[PDB]
RNA sequence: GGGCGUAAAGCGCACGCAGGCGGUUUGUUAAGUCAGAUGUGAAAUCCCCGGGCUCAACCUGGGAACUGCAUCUGAUACUGG
RNA sequence: AAGGCGGCCCCCUGGACGAAGACUGACGCUCAGGUGCGAAAGCGUGGGGAGCAAACAGGAUUAGAUACCCUGGUAGUCCACGCCGUAAACGAUGUCGACUUGGAGGUUGUGCCCUUGAGGCGUGGCUUCCGGAGCUAACGCGUUAAGUCGACCGCCUGGGG
RNA sequence: GCUGCAUGGCUGUCGUCAGCUCGUGUUGUGAAAUGUUGGGUUAAGUCCCGCAACGAGCGCAACCCUUAUCCUUUGUUGCCA
RNA sequence: GCGGCCCGCCGUAA
């Protein structure tokens, strides 16, 4: 039932006495379509290995967010070590515009329109962090209701 | 309650700012534990470890201090609960899935043990398995007949068994630690303040809490 | 080059041979080379069927030949005729009279030489050779043994440095006598020259 | 809608004119700021609702836009006198 | 203020801090251009000259040794009066103001309590070392911020050239 | 006949030196780390104790051959109290 | 506690 992306791979390698050992890394992201999502990661000296390693770490890991009709009404941004997020909502009719590993995180995740950019640096795994960078940061006109002590028609108004 | 048969905090220098609520004022170079504000949630701790008892929950008992060790093998092994006795291994519970050999290797030695020389006469090889089932049975004399994953831990000191709490924090299990003066309250955590290395403090605790759980079998 | 051959080095502890027969100095060359030419012959003619081991010994004035497979009946054949035929061209190679038997193997999962030249066909038919690896080591685990290790080496498609490459779980202690490994190799001739297969497998320890 | 401990980047350190920025009330003014109204801001071009060339480029009807300027009336919380 | 300042005595002179009380009534902060002060080496005129010592001369070591090592040794280093205006002039961290959990010291004031004693309670200034949240690419910083903010100024825009 | 720099198979060498890794769990954004480090011992990652690690694999040791002491069995072509 | 001892042609595993 849970949808998997796999993001990116690539090869990485170690000094000993004798010469070098090389391994391999993988970045998936595992989400349900409906607003819950969680990535993983994961290392081993074949593809295969590191594939299916970082699939169930994702599986154990995940959170869940609040949208609305396929996005939320927040213009939100969030950051990891060098990476820049800015994402809004969308009406209707657009797509997932967005460049890289974004596109994955908004696809399984559930949203279907929004606006996002991508600033700073662009390595694929301080990006992906846009889950947490801004994603169950984001607040539902109810629950905002609730801390403020009112009723959510005259908050909205 | 009325007795104060509980002591108080270390010095003031050694404390955790943390722990201004329950702290009060201090006179002797040492910090005194505010009894005022213990009853309550001491109180609120016992119920719940009854209502979890009646749901047999299998509550754990920790507490390696080499002064509580044969107060909690006391407490535990009354009603039906099980315990830590020494050296807590790193990742019991994270980990329990390579633990469960381990527990088995024990089970199929002292099921051998009854009649154990008789297989072999090479006293070598017969010292050698007593020896490691020696070893063996300390460290998990306590769990050995348990199915896996507890649903409730009992902790004498808080951060000198932060590993257990953050295990238990990792696993999602409520806790039920003691907090000094100078500890903290970290973890999901019913925190009880008071001393915890007087040997009276400690049986005052831990017969409460043995008299609750057996009561709430029935 | 650094590893004794493990089936040499049992021969006397835990291994029995494959010629069991008795001569002097005159007439041991002969019966070698006869042996080896009908060694040679039985391989070549039953190449289709599934032969692992080859058995000669010589009674008195005679020639005893057991052959162990997996798959008897093709051997056999619908009547005795195939095994007569094949008793034919033996004793016309070896002057005295000969006869044949047929042994049964039970689990052709083991035996490393039906593995290995498994292998090996495989590998002709232009498959990859991680996935060959895996499947017989997958197999051989689950029909029941303390260890086992696969490897291959040589031109495996790049035409940089010939590669080697190995899988191994369980036990396969090389270095105590008592334990029970049974080895053997083979090879493939591809369009990139040949590629070297080695099979060791652990049935288990002998007191 | 970026930076300056080590990646490029804090004057060697002070005094100080012109500039920039002002703690708390009260009272007046309406300069800044805000709200209306009028006069202006050519046509064509862009946009919206339409129309006609077999449709479309093309032509055409009406409306918004022209983020501005000046004048008159009003408001007085904030900045200025 | 920075560059810096160490035997002892006298004369002239600047700043900081504390206790209590009185007084004036926003008189403030920052500062382009401008002005002043800046280690050592160096320059000019006149003195002085013990020790040390660029340049220089010999003796060694070395394949060579215009060097490191040894024996000497001039300017200079010192004083007075004028120039020069640069340093890894560094905490590699501009100046003011406000707010935010803690420990262990050093130094200099002052209030109270038996002031008994090297006692106990406080309350200011200036300084070392750990470390929490937070921040950071990381190292690390951490109430004397590289944390949360406001005012003004100075600089940066690939490496060589 | 050419290509050991297109290869299989088979050898030398560091070196009979004591090391080389993995599964699960934790720590770090990450390359990685931990275990394998520390105290005492051994020919030896050989062993005890401690310790966010808990267990495994290939290595070391043992199982093989010969030599040194006795006991049974057999006694020629071997032996003579 | 201090005697001396310099160099290593051009490109080149995935």
């Amino acid at each position: 039932e849970l949808q998997e992306k796999l993001i990116a791979v690539n090869r990485v390698s170690k000094t000993v006495k004798g010469g070098r050992i090389f391994s391999f890394t993988a970045l998936t992201v595992v989400g349900d379509g409906n607003g819950r999502v969680g990535f993983g990661y994961g290392k081993a000296r074949e593809v295969p290995a590191a594939i299916q390693k970082a699939m169930e770490k994702a599986r154990r890991n995940m959170i869940n967010v609040a949208l609305n009709n396929g996005t939320l009404q927040h213009p939100v941004k969030g950051v990891h070590t060098g990476s820049r997020v800015f994402m809004q909502p969308a009406s209707e009719g657009t797509g997932i515009i967005a460049g890289g590993a974004m596109r994955a995180v908004l696809e399984v995740a559930g949203v279907h329109n929004v606006l996002a950019k991508a600033y700073g640096s662009t390595n694929p795994i301080n990006v992906v962090r846009a889950t947490i960078d801004g994603l169950e940061n984001m607040n539902s006109p109810e629950m905002v209701a609730a801390k403020r002590g009112k009723s959510v028609e005259e908050i909205l108004g | 309650m009325l007795k104060a048969g509980v002591h108080f905090g270390h010095q003031t220098r050694y404390w955790n700012p943390k722990m201004k609520p329950f702290i009060f004022g201090a006179r002797n170079k040492v910090h005194i534990i505010n009894l005022e504000k213990t009853v309550p949630m001491f109180n609120e701790a016992l119920a719940e470890l009854n209502k979890i008892a009646s749901r047999k929950g299998k509550i754990l008992f920790v507490g390696t201090k080499r002064a509580a060790s044969e107060a909690v093998k006391d407490a535990a092994l009354s009603c039906d609960q099980f315990f830590v006795n020494h050296r807590w291994l790193g990742g019991m519970l994270t980990n329990w899935k390579t633990v469960r050999q381990s527990i088995k290797r024990l089970k199929d030695l002292e099921t051998q043990s009854q009649d154990g020389t008789f297989d072999k006469l090479t006293k070598k090889e017969a010292l050698m398995r007593t020896r490691e089932l020696e070893k063996l049975e300390n460290s998990l004399g306590g769990i050995k007949d348990m199915g896996g994953l507890p649903d409730a831990l009992f902790v004498i000191d808080a951060d000198h068994e932060h590993i257990a709490i953050k295990e238990a924090n990792n696993l999602g299990i409520p806790v039920f630690a003691i907090v000094d003066t100078n500890s903290d309250p970290d973890g999901v955590d019913f925190v009880i303040p008071g001393n915890d290395d007087a040997i009276r403090a400690v049986t005052l605790y831990l017969g409460a809490v043995a008299a609750t759980v057996r009561e709430g079998r029935s | 080059g650094q590893k004794v051959h493990p089936n040499g080095i049992r021969l006397g502890i835990v291994k029995p041979w494959n010629s069991t027969w008795f001569a002097n100095t005159k007439e041991f060359a002969d019966n070698l080379d006869s042996d080896f030419k009908v060694r040679q012959y039985l391989t070549k003619e039953l190449a289709k069927a599934s032969v692992s081991r080859i058995v000669i010994e010589r009674p008195a004035k005679s020639i005893r030949v057991t052959i162990h497979t997996a798959r008897p009946g093709i051997v056999i054949g619908k009547k005795g005729e195939d095994v007569e035929k094949l008793r034919k061209v033996v004793a016309d190679i070896a002057g005295v009279p000969a006869q044949i038997n047929i042994a049964e193997v039970r689990k052709p999962e083991l035996d490393a030489k039906l593995v290995a030249d498994s292998i090996t066909s495989q590998l002709e038919r232009r498959v990859m050779f991680r996935r060959a690896m895996k499947r017989a080591v997958q197999n051989a685990m689950r029909l029941g043994a303390k260890g086992i290790k696969v490897e291959v080496s040589g031109r495996l498609g790049g035409a940089e440095i010939a590669r080697t490459e190995w899988y191994r779980e369980g036990r396969v202690p090389l270095h105590t006598l008592r334990a029970d490994i049974d080895y053997n190799t083979s090879e493939a001739h591809t369009t990139y020259g040949v590629i070297g297969v080695k099979v060791w497998i652990f049935k288990g320890e002998i007191l």
